[PDB]
Order: structure tokens, then sequence, then C-alpha cells
RNA sequence: UGCUAAGUGGAAAAGGAUGUGCAGUCGCGAAGACAACCAGGAGGUUGGCUUAGAAGCAGCCACCCUUGAAAGAGUGCGUAA
RNA sequence: CAGGCUGAUCUUCCCCAAGAGUCCAUAUCGACGGGAUGGUUUGGCACCUCGAUGUCGGCUCGUCGCAUCCUGGGGCUGGAG
């Protein structure tokens, strides 16, 4: 997990999506597992 | 594929339609391109062998006086259009047929009226 | 060419100034001045999103038919005041005209076609000057580029244009510069 | 299916045999012999081969026409076709000796035409900086 | 700069209409 | 980077940094261009370091243009001094940009890369900006 | 008639693609003033000797013809014995038909050596560049700082940098001369970082005293802070005992380094990522696998090339030859491999292996 | 929307009751109950088939209405068919026995790890190193069979541990 | 009469983002558009150069032709290739 | 000297991603440029105290913050153990 204030769909599977008011990409690669804060 | 193109294309199917002295339907679903070669290959001679969107091809279907075949056009379709013969061309596909069980007739019109699809078959034999 | 012209609705101003503009403008509306050999001008209001429009199929210099008040009038539209920010139309001059009659007017050339895969085409010249009929200027100017090889400068006089159009700006005005594509070491010596 | 291309002149090289099908469990000496026999018939030029194995690992090789760029370098005398195409063009081909190559290629193509099957070669020239006349 | 910063901030009352005397 | 050949006052007093650009507001070499929304001093190392992003990101072919240039300085007087003594000497070079203008120019055959060019380069500069073309 | 300078593997390839119709005769002199320079001139004499004699006792066209050669081009030795520059090991590649002759010399040593080949003689060159690779020295006080480089075994400076933050109760003062001096670390480290990307560092020496030599070491960014040493006593050495500290430096942390390679080869060596062996090397060598080649200097291996290029090692199915490590060397420079001659490695560590390894790219 | 406008058809011996917003459904093999969001309005059709309508095209009004139908078509599969889950274990040493009705898990610990079956659903075993979950509750057999999946960490290197049954999982080499 | 779900109201930047409301341009669509499922996705050829290797997929240049319903001198992942 | 305002300098983060990393920007480092927090360093101002607010280091006694050294719970790994 990567805690950045900027998350990006950093490949073409990253999807974006809104859990309990954080911003999160989730991707079937764990590395572009991301959230903001 | 914009109103053109799809005028376009109707207008074509129309035209290769009253050029064939006769024509048969078939679905090609499963088959490589590689089999695609061979069999339209051995129906080079006479046969063209082409499929086309079964929505625009009823509309080409409007033009000739074939209204019987409105019921064949449901799932995959591939209509081959026979330049000349009728023996030929059936015994090509049955070759065919026989062979990669990919390929089944769906049906044929001739003299008027669509041919059932074991009437098709007794053409290459007679 | 021949162009219908389009029907505006213009109604005459009551009030004048930078407080009435500014109210006008907010109720969705454009300042307007009709001149021309009328030799008395017309201050008038036109639909800000019915004038935008117009202009934006039928180019800058659209002709027009305004209804001021009852009274058919034929007119060309001749300058625009554009924000720089907000991007609006603050005003238009409009110049009376009449079938028949010889206007100079700026339309734009476009540059179609693909060249040499190892050219850059630059384009020096946005707009040339022509001399047309009032309701026969060419809606814009077309050049081609196919083939076009190597350093060659293609000139405001080699230009086609339609019959009944005369050119008015001089025949050697670089329109088109078609030059060798800048490589890597050419990038990083321009600027430095 | 391993796709394969050793000359014609060469017989059991390491680099270009040696492990292409020595990882597969095919055989290493027994695929050359057969291939040098059928191979020696050219001599001259470049042919691949598509080792197509069975299940007892049995190998049904097949041989092909050399490829339709080698034909077009000798058949202008120059040994390496243009880096830069469109800008330096190495050499001149006659459009009558295009339809040579598509007469040795007439068993590989699509095209049933010698008209259409003359602008195939032809594609591939233009890629290579040969001008076609 | 936490008493600098909300001294300052005060004076956007509705009763200081936009300034106070120090800022 | 850009610095002037000569400047006749060497000594100047800030520019100032109100209204909006008169002129230099439409893109008139380029097909693409940067448009600035806010006022600043855009130093010569940013000009330097924000036309060096373009040229990265579009490789060989495509030219781009500088249409502001910094000639009025900035002075800075020696560190750890008390107030008083005299006016610093100049140390960097700034351009006064104010809403509206242009600042870079593009031509490049295609339009995302074009477009990725110049947002490479709005992210070097101290100011938002947007990116314009040349149609209406 | 030309003299190198800037030796590196770039170089040692072209150069090493030179030839001449007759041949290439290379020499390596060892002029180190520790030993008796004249015993080493007799010594580089009579391997000369030896080489014309064995020329002159075959009997052939072409060995009469490389006899009237070599008589023809001796005085470029006695040339070679009283070199052009002050270096302890000087080197010189001389064409036996053409007029071309090439020197190089420098500061670290080498062996008395004449070989007939048909291009230069490289082997040698490839130790003494591996033995000789550059790197910075920085040296700190209150007051200045001093950047020099080291290359080859010798020392040339590059920049002196003065305090420019040195400008009541002492310790307000002291405080003061900890914040400058602080900031003095800051700026001369970042002067040091901008060289080492530029002259390609691959380590760096630090001395700043008893007190500022750590802090030093510790401002260094991560790319650079695993490779710097620390000295302490840098300050106030005069020129040959500072090059005489760095070399010394230089070369236990050359060493160490190889001593870590060489564990890591004796690891490895059994899960198919390195190969162990002559045969196995040669092998992964005609393919081009070799990633790093590591081998011992001092043994003698002896081979056999094929008609194609390819080496074979011992008993492998054709000409054999005695330099077969040259060889090697000009196989792993074609192919891109990087070349480690480790001096000792077929002692103890990879003894079972002749002190030859290969590093596989895959 | 789309999942939301069609109707959940019902078989022959399913007895569905509705009382105003509390619904239940009475099947061969069980009785489930579900509340439906007020906005919701749930109702059944004269050809025996259960529709779900929203008055509204709010925002939440479209949230809950694809929604409900689907809890709804859950409702009536859980009673007529039933939900079963079919897992497998991999790894040498790695077992299962079914003991009474709770489970054993032999993972290459120090100690077996037992899974007491909660009420609702029942554990049945084939094989040593494959066993299934099933019940009469869509969510109750997903819950515990997610607590069964996590007995060990994942392996991506020898895949040792427990999966489903067209488990498809990531995995690297350590090589040394 | 509407908006907010953040206790925003009752502090803050570059920048990140399928939060929501209003207004306005443009494209595709009953000739079946978007999503989902089934089947094709080919041949010259491993395009040319470079490289230890470079086969659509370090890098540079070009980006053609054919059978065709379509199939890019190839949008990603991956292998030393 | 301490307190107060400021935050050039200092400190702790962050935005874009040229590159290094055998391939691969984001396992790990991240250049040129840009935006901020803290009041811990050197300073700027001279607002309380000159009819007195005793100054460094150590001892004794503490109390608070988390920007966490150990112990405690996790995501990614160029994490086989």
């Amino acid at each position: 997990m990567k805690v950045n204030p900027s998350v990006k769909p950093i490949c073409d599977k990253c999807r974006v999506i809104r859990r309990h008011g954080r911003v999160m990409v989730i991707c079937s690669d764990p590395r572009h597992k991301q959230r903001q804060g | 594929m914009a109103k053109a193109d799809k005028a376009t294309a109707v207008a074509d199917i129309a035209e290769q339609f009253k050029a064939s002295t006769a024509t048969v339907v078939t679905e090609y679903r499963g088959l490589t391109v590689a089999n695609l070669a061979e069999l339209r290959r051995a129906l080079g001679d006479s046969a063209t062998y082409t499929v086309a969107k079964n929505t625009l091809v009823k509309r080409a279907a409007s033009e000739a006086g074939i209204e019987g075949l409105d019921e064949l056009f449901a799932g995959p379709t591939a209509i081959a259009f026979v330049k000349g013969e009728a023996v030929d061309a059936a015994k090509a596909i049955k070759k065919f047929a026989k062979d990669n069980k990919a390929l089944v007739i769906k049906g044929g019109y001739m003299d008027g009226k669509a041919l059932s699809v074991a009437d098709v078959e007794k053409i290459a034999d007679l | 060419t021949a162009n219908i012209p389009n029907k505006l609705t213009a109604n005459v101003r009551t009030r004048t100034g930078k407080g009435a503009s500014r109210q006008a403008r907010r109720d969705g509306k454009v300042p307007a001045v009709l001149y021309g050999h009328g030799t008395d001008p017309q201050h008038l209001e036109l639909n800000a999103r019915d004038f935008a429009a117009v202009l934006r199929s039928h180019g800058t210099n659209a002709i027009l038919t305004l209804d001021i008040e009852g009274t058919e009038q034929l007119a060309l539209t001749k300058a625009l005041d554009v924000h720089p920010i907000r991007r609006n139309i603050q005003h238009a001059d409009l110049l009376v005209v009449q079938r028949g009659e010889k206007v100079t007017v700026e339309v734009t050339v476009l540059v179609e076609g693909d060249a040499t895969p190892g050219t850059l085409v630059t384009q020096d010249a946005n707009t040339i000057e022509i001399e047309a009929e009032a309701l026969s200027i060419p809606e814009q100017l077309t050049v081609s580029v196919e083939g076009v090889e190597a350093g060659t400068q293609i000139t405001a006089g080699q230009i086609s244009l339609p019959e009944g159009v005369n050119l008015i700006s001089d025949p050697e005005l670089l329109v088109v510069n078609v030059v060798e594509a800048p490589s890597a070491e050419a990038l990083e010596e321009e600027g430095a | 299916l391993i796709k394969l291309q050793i000359q014609a002149g060469q017989a059991n090289p390491a680099p270009p045999v040696g492990p292409a099908l020595g990882q597969h469990g095919v055989n290493i000496m027994e695929f050359c012999k057969a291939y040098n026999a059928a191979t020696e018939s050219q001599r001259g030029n470049v042919i691949p081969v598509e080792i197509t194995v069975y299940e007892d690992r049995s190998f049904t090789f097949a041989l092909k026409t050399p490829p339709a760029a080698k034909l077009l370098l000798k058949a202008a005398g120059v040994q390496k076709g243009s880096g830069e195409p469109h800008k330096t063009k190495v050499a001149k081909v006659t459009w009558d000796q295009v339809r040579e190559i598509a007469e040795t290629k007439k068993a590989d193509l699509n095209a049933n035409d010698i008209d259409a099957a003359a602008k195939i070669i032809a594609g591939t020239a233009r890629s290579m900086g040969i001008t076609v006349e | 700069a936490k008493r600098g910063r909300k001294k300052r901030d005060r004076k956007h009352s509705k009763a200081n209409h936009g300034k106070r005397p120090n800022a | 980077m850009l610095i002037p050949r000569k400047v006749k006052h060497r000594k100047q007093h800030h520019p100032e940094q109100r209204g909006i650009a008169s002129g230099g507001t439409s893109v008139s070499f380029g097909d693409y261009g940067i448009q600035a929304l806010e006022h600043a001093y855009i130093t010569n190392r940013q000009i330097e370091s924000a036309r060096i992003a373009i040229n990265r990101h579009i490789k060989r072919g495509g030219k781009v243009w500088i249409n502001i240039f910094p000639d009025r300085p900035l002075t800075k007087k020696p560190a750890e001094t008390r107030m008083g003594s005299g006016k610093g000497s100049p140390e960097w070079w700034v351009a006064n940009v104010k809403p509206g203008r242009v600042l870079f120019e593009l031509s490049y055959p295609d339009e995302k890369t074009a477009r990725d060019a110049l947002t490479r380069a709005i992210h070097k500069l101290p100011i938002k900006a947007r990116i314009v073309t040349r149609e209406e | 008639m030309d003299v190198l300078e800037r030796l590196d593997l770039d170089t040692v390839r072209d150069l090493s693609q030179r030839t001449d119709r007759l041949g290439v005769v290379s020499l390596y002199f060892n002029a180190d003033p520790t030993q008796n320079l004249q015993v080493q001139a007799i010594d580089l004499r009579n391997r000369y000797r030896l080489l014309q004699r064995r020329m002159e006792a075959d009997g052939s066209q072409r060995y009469r013809d490389v006899a009237a050669a070599l008589e023809r081009r001796r005085p470029l030795i006695e040339t070679l014995i009283t070199g052009v520059a002050s270096g302890r090991g000087r080197i010189m590649f001389i064409g036996l038909d053409g007029d071309w002759t090439v020197h190089f010399e420098c500061m670290m040593p080498v062996t008395n050596r004449v070989v007939l080949d048909d291009g230069p003689f490289i082997h040698p060159l490839v130790e003494v560049l591996d033995e000789g690779r550059p790197a910075g020295v920085v040296v700190i006080s209150a007051d200045d700082a001093r950047l020099l480089e080291w290359r080859l075994g010798q020392l040339q400076e590059i920049s002196r940098i003065a305090q420019p933050f040195g400008q009541q109760m002492r310790e307000q003062r002291q405080a003061r001369e900890r914040e400058g001096m602080q900031r003095f670390l800051t700026q001369v480290t970042a002067t040091a970082t901008e060289l080492a990307e530029e002259r390609g560092w691959e380590r760096i020496v630090v001395s700043g005293g008893q007190r500022w030599t750590e802090p030093a070491k510790t401002r260094f960014g991560p790319p650079l802070r695993g490779k710097v040493l620390v000295d302490r006593g840098l300050g106030g050495l005069d020129d040959a005992a500072l090059t005489a500290a760095v070399s010394a430096r230089l070369h236990r942390q050359h060493k160490y380094d190889e001593q870590q390679l060489l564990d890591y080869l004796c690891d490895a060596g059994g899960t198919g990522d390195v190969a162990l062996g002559l045969s196995e090397v040669t092998a992964a060598l005609n393919a081009g696998r070799v990633d790093h080649l590591v081998y011992d200097p001092a043994v003698r291996y002896v081979g056999t090339v094929g008609a194609d290029g390819s080496l074979y090692a011992d008993g492998e199915i054709a000409t054999k030859d005695s330099r077969f490590t040259e060889r090697l060397v000009d196989r792993a420079l074609a192919t891109g491999a990087r070349i480690s001659p480790v001096e000792g490695a077929a002692d103890a560590v990879l003894k079972d292996a002749a002190g030859v390894a290969a590093v596989l790219r895959w | 929307s789309r999942i939301g406008k069609q109707p959940v058809p019902v078989p022959s011996g399913v007895d569905v009751t509705i009382n105003g917003q509390n619904l239940s459904v009475k099947g061969p093999k069980g009785t489930l109950t579900l509340d439906v969001a007020e906005p919701i309005s749930v109702s059944r059709a004269e050809d025996g088939a259960i529709v779900v309508t929203r008055p509204d095209d709010e925002r939440r009004s479209r949230s809950l209405h694809g929604l409900s139908r689907t809890l709804i078509a859950n409702l009536v599969t859980g009673v007529t068919e039933g939900y079963t889950q079919k897992m497998e274990i991999f790894g040498v040493g790695y077992r299962v026995q079914l003991k009474g009705q709770n489970l054993e898990f032999a993972l290459g610990y120090s100690h077996p790890v037992l899974i007491e079956a909660p009420e609702g659903i029942t554990f049945a075993v084939e094989s040593p190193t494959k066993f299934s979950v099933s019940g009469i509750d869509k969510q109750k057999v997903g819950q515990i069979s997610a607590v069964i999946r996590r007995l060990r960490r994942p392996d991506p290197y020898k895949g040792k541990g427990v999966r489903y049954e067209g488990e498809q999982i990531r995995r690297k080499v350590g090589k040394t």
C-alpha cells in the first residue's frame, strides 16, 4: 500500500473507487494498490 | 460504418444477389481463417462465400422477391452465392462439412422458394 | 459562392454607457453598432446565444440580416471584442452592405495533406486578404501539402481562389513553410 | 511449433539449432540429418524450418521458401538493406524481377493472381528502401 | 504561527467589516 | 539560461502585478500554447526547466517557442546583515506575467503527445495555466 | 607516433581491433625505481633477444621477413627504456610492416613482457585498468576544502573552496560557528556529488578531522553514502604522502570487494546462476551468456580455437594455443561482459574451478 | 435500473408471504425473511412473480432498487436449491478430518485448529485434502468460507494452504 | 423555493479524485448504440537497421500489400531472444 | 539573556517524473523546477522589563507532544528460510 496525497491508475487494469471517505486505487497487481492520505 | 457505409453495404449484397443463379446460407462459427481459406479456395472456381450483418442482409433481401428467407438470419450467418452450376458448389461444401464439423447448412433458395436442409443436399447427389 | 443570409433579431438600445452594457450582457445580450454607407450609426442589441451559433458554423465574416424593429437590413460582421480570459463576445461592429458590392475581407487558410515524413510544416501567416462580393465571401481557403519536399515556401500568390475573388495582400506573403524536421540536437540549442 | 531459420549450407551448428529444440526433449542430431538431406538441393539460400512435433516427439518438419526480404537483397546486389528508408535507398529493382520472387513464393502467399502477388513483394521492398520499377 | 494567524483572521467578522487594528 | 546582454539601469523597482495582459494573448507561431491565469515573476530558471520538459517528451520532431524574456532584475542583499546601507546587488532575472498572457508554444503532428508535453511544463511554473489552440 | 591518455574499456576495444601486415609487438616495461631499473632493462632486452632468435630458428619466407622487420625496429625499445613522461609502467605497441606506434604510461606497476602477435596484447592492460579505477578525495577543515581526483595512481587537484559563512559570549560564538560549519559541509557535499556524477567517480575518500569526518560522510546521499571511505589524517599531508595514503586505502577497499565477489561466486555456484570451470565458462562465452567474467591472471590457461572463432577448452573437439586468456578476454569484451581479474582467485576459494567463473545472463 | 426492473420468478413449491414491508418465503429446505427499504415497494404479480418498483429517480431510490431485487432473488434460491462451496487444500502433510460436526485442520502448526460450525451450515468431507461448506443462506455460507480460507498466510512460492475449487492464485519464485 | 452530509458552517497551498445540483456544446444509437457472454484476431514476415540477443512490444527508420467480416508493420502483461 | 511578530536560513513533508535499478520511472533511490507545515538553528524588528526579569554546563525532581529507539498489529518487496 502506498499512502500519498495523489493516487493514479499506474496500469491499464487499475480502478479508482471511494471507500469510507478515502480515494483508493485497487488492482490485481499488489504493487499498484494505493490510497490517499 | 456510418449511415452511408451501411447504405453502401446493403446495395452490394442486393447487387451480388441478383447476379447469382442460386444461393445457399450457412453458419460458420468456430472456423479459423486457415480453415476459411481452404473452403474459399475450393469454392473459388464459381462460388463466392461472404458474411454480413443479418439486419443489413434482410434489407437487401427486400430488393428481391425472396421473402421466404427471413427466418434464416438468426445466429452467425454466411451466404455463399453460386455464379455457375449447382452440383459443384453443394458437393464442395459437403466434403468440407464432414471434415471440420464446425460448418452446417442453414438452408437454400432456388426456383423462387426456400429449399429445406435435406432438399438442398439432393442437388449434389442428382 | 451564394450564401443565404442569417436572420437575427435586433433591438435598438434605449440607454448606452458602461453601466448599461454590463447589464445587457448579464441578460444574455451583446451591444452592437451598425454603420456603413448609411452614415448614421445604430446602437443595437443581439441575442448572445443566437449570435454565437451563427459565428460557430458560418465563420467570423458571416453575412447577416437584422430585423431592426420591423425593418430588414443586410449587414456584415466587421469586428469582434472577445475577452482574453472569459472568452466572451463583448461587442460587435456591423457594416451595412448591398448585393453587388465588393468588400475587403480576411479569410483563414487551412493546411491539408501529409508531406514527406522527414519534414515539419510551419504556417507563418494565419489569414490573407481578399476582395469579393458582399454575399460571395468564401468561408475558408485551403492549401495542399502532399508530397512537398524539403524547404519550400508556399506563398500567398499560389492560393487557389474561386471566381470573383481577387487577392489584395501582396503575392509575396510566406503563408506555409515546409522545412526539415528538427532533430534532438537541434531542439536543445533553440532557446538556451 | 518452433519457427527456426537455418541456412541451407550449414550442418549442425551450435547457436541456431543447438539450444533451439534441445530443451524441448526433441532429438538434437536426428533433426539435422533429415534436414540436411532435404536442404542440400538448394545449398545457397537460407530456408526456414517449422519443427512440428507429435506425441512421441516425432517431428513432421516442413521446409519453406527463403524469405522475401533475402530474395530482394541478392536480386539487387546489396548485402544489407537501408537503415533509414525514404531517405537513403540502397539499390534498384525492375518490375520484371519482382514477379520472379512472387513466382517462387507462389505456394506461400495469399494472392491468387500474379499482379496481386507482385504488390505483396513490393511491400517488403518499400520497408528496406529498394525502389521498384 | 497559530496565535498570529488566529488574531488576523478574526477580522473577517460581520461586525468588523474586514478590518481590525493591528490587522 | 536566458540573460539580456545589457541593461541601462541595473537596479530597478519591482514590476507591478495589477491588471490583465494587453498584448500577447493569442497563439501566433505554433499550434498549441500555454496561457497564464495568475500574476507571477517567472524566473529564467523556471523557463529552462519548463522547455526541457517539452523537449524530452516530444523527442525529435517539432518546434518550441518562448514568448517571454527574463529582462527585469531583482536584487538580494548580503545574508545576515541589518537593514540599511544601500540596495542589494542583482541576483535573478524575472518576467512579469499577467493573466491572459501566452507563455510557450508548440508545433507537433499529433495532439495527444502535444497536450501531454505542455502539461509536463505547467507543473514547473509557479502559477495555474491552461492549454489553448489556434482555433476559435 | 602518438601517446594515449584517458584509457578505458572502449579505447582498449578499439585498439585491440588494429592489425598489421606482418604483426604487432607489444612491450610492457617495469620502470619502478624501487626495483633496480638496469636489471629490468636488461631483462627486457633479453626477452626481445629470445623472441628474435625464435623467429630466426625456423627457416621460412614469412619468418625471415618477420626477423628482418624485428631487426629494423630495434631502437624503439631503447626509446621505451627512456620514455616520454615519468611513469612507473610503460606500454608500447609497435607495428612491424607499418610505421605506426602507440605509447602509454601510467603510475600503476606492470611486469616486463615482450609478445609478438597478430594484434596488440591487451590482457595486462585490462588488469591495470581494473586495478586503477578513479576515485574522489575531499578534505575539510574549519577554513577551506580541497577536492581532488585519484586516477591510475596519480592525484590531481580540482577545487579549493573557502569558508563563506565565517564571520558577546563564547557559547553564542560557538553556536554560530557550528551552524556555519554545517552549512559548509552541505555545500561541499553538494559540489562533490556533482563532480562524482560528472567524472564517474566510484569511491570517495572523505577527511574532516577528529570531529567533522562522520557528519561529512552522513551528508552524502544514499547513492553515494554506501561508497564513501573515512580517513581522519589526510589534513596537513603533502602531495606524496597524500597520494600514498589514498592509494593504500583504495587498494584495501579493492581487495575487500574482490573477496566479497569471490564469496558470492563460491556461494552461488551450484544453483545454475553462475558457471564454474573452464569448460562451462567457454560454453557460456560461445553463446554470449556471460555477464561477469572472473579469472585469475596468474594461471596460464591452454585452449583451442575453431574455424568459426568459437572457443573450446581442453578435451573439447582446431588450433591449440597457450595464451588462451587473451582470447577469453577478447570474447568477453566482444559480448559486452564485465571483466574482473581477481588476483588470487585460483588459490583457495575457487581452487576446484581453476579460478575461472562467470555470472550467466540467464 | 437494469438489475431491479425485472421480476423474480417463483417456482411451484414456494410459499411467499408479504406483510407490508416485511417479506417472508417458505421453501422445501427452510424459511428466510427480508426487510425491504422504505422507498421501494414489494408486491406480487398475478403470474406468481415478485416485483419491486421505486417512485422517484433519485440517487438513493436507484441505489436501493437494484439492491433489493437481488436479495429477494437470492432469498428464493436459498430455499429451493441452497448454497454450497467447494474448497481444496495443497501441500504435503496438510489434511482435514470431520470431527463430530466440526473440522480438524493440520496446517503445519504446533497444534490443530478447529472451526466450529455456526447454526445453519453443515460441513462435508470427501477426501482428506478436499471438503465443502453448504448452507441455506448465501451470506452466512460466504462468511464462514472466508474464515477457513485465511487459516494460513498466502504462499506465492509453493502454494501451501486452503483455496477455492476454481481459485487461481498468483505465484512467484524464490530460487536459492 | 432550492443546496450541503462534510458538524462543511466553526482556518490554510501546489496538486489528487466516477461527491452532488444547474446550464450549454459534440459524438454514437432500433441500419441494435455502451456493458456482458460465444467465435475469429491471418499470410509476405523474424519489415529494414542496430545489438551478445532484438522475432508486434530496450532503441532508430519506414508503417506497405494481400485473403477478407475484420485483423495495428501492433494496446498491455511476459521470456535472456 | 529570555518573551512577542516574521520565517530569508533551518527542519519535516509533498506536486511533476529525466533517469539509476542487468529488463522495468514509482521494491529502493529519486535530478531541473514548483507548493507548504513547525518555530528545534543562524538571523531581521526593537513591542514588556535598565528606582535590577541573575548568564553556560552538571546534580535533585519532574510533566507534556509524537515527527517511534525497543516491545505490540499490518500492506508492498529486487520477501525461498
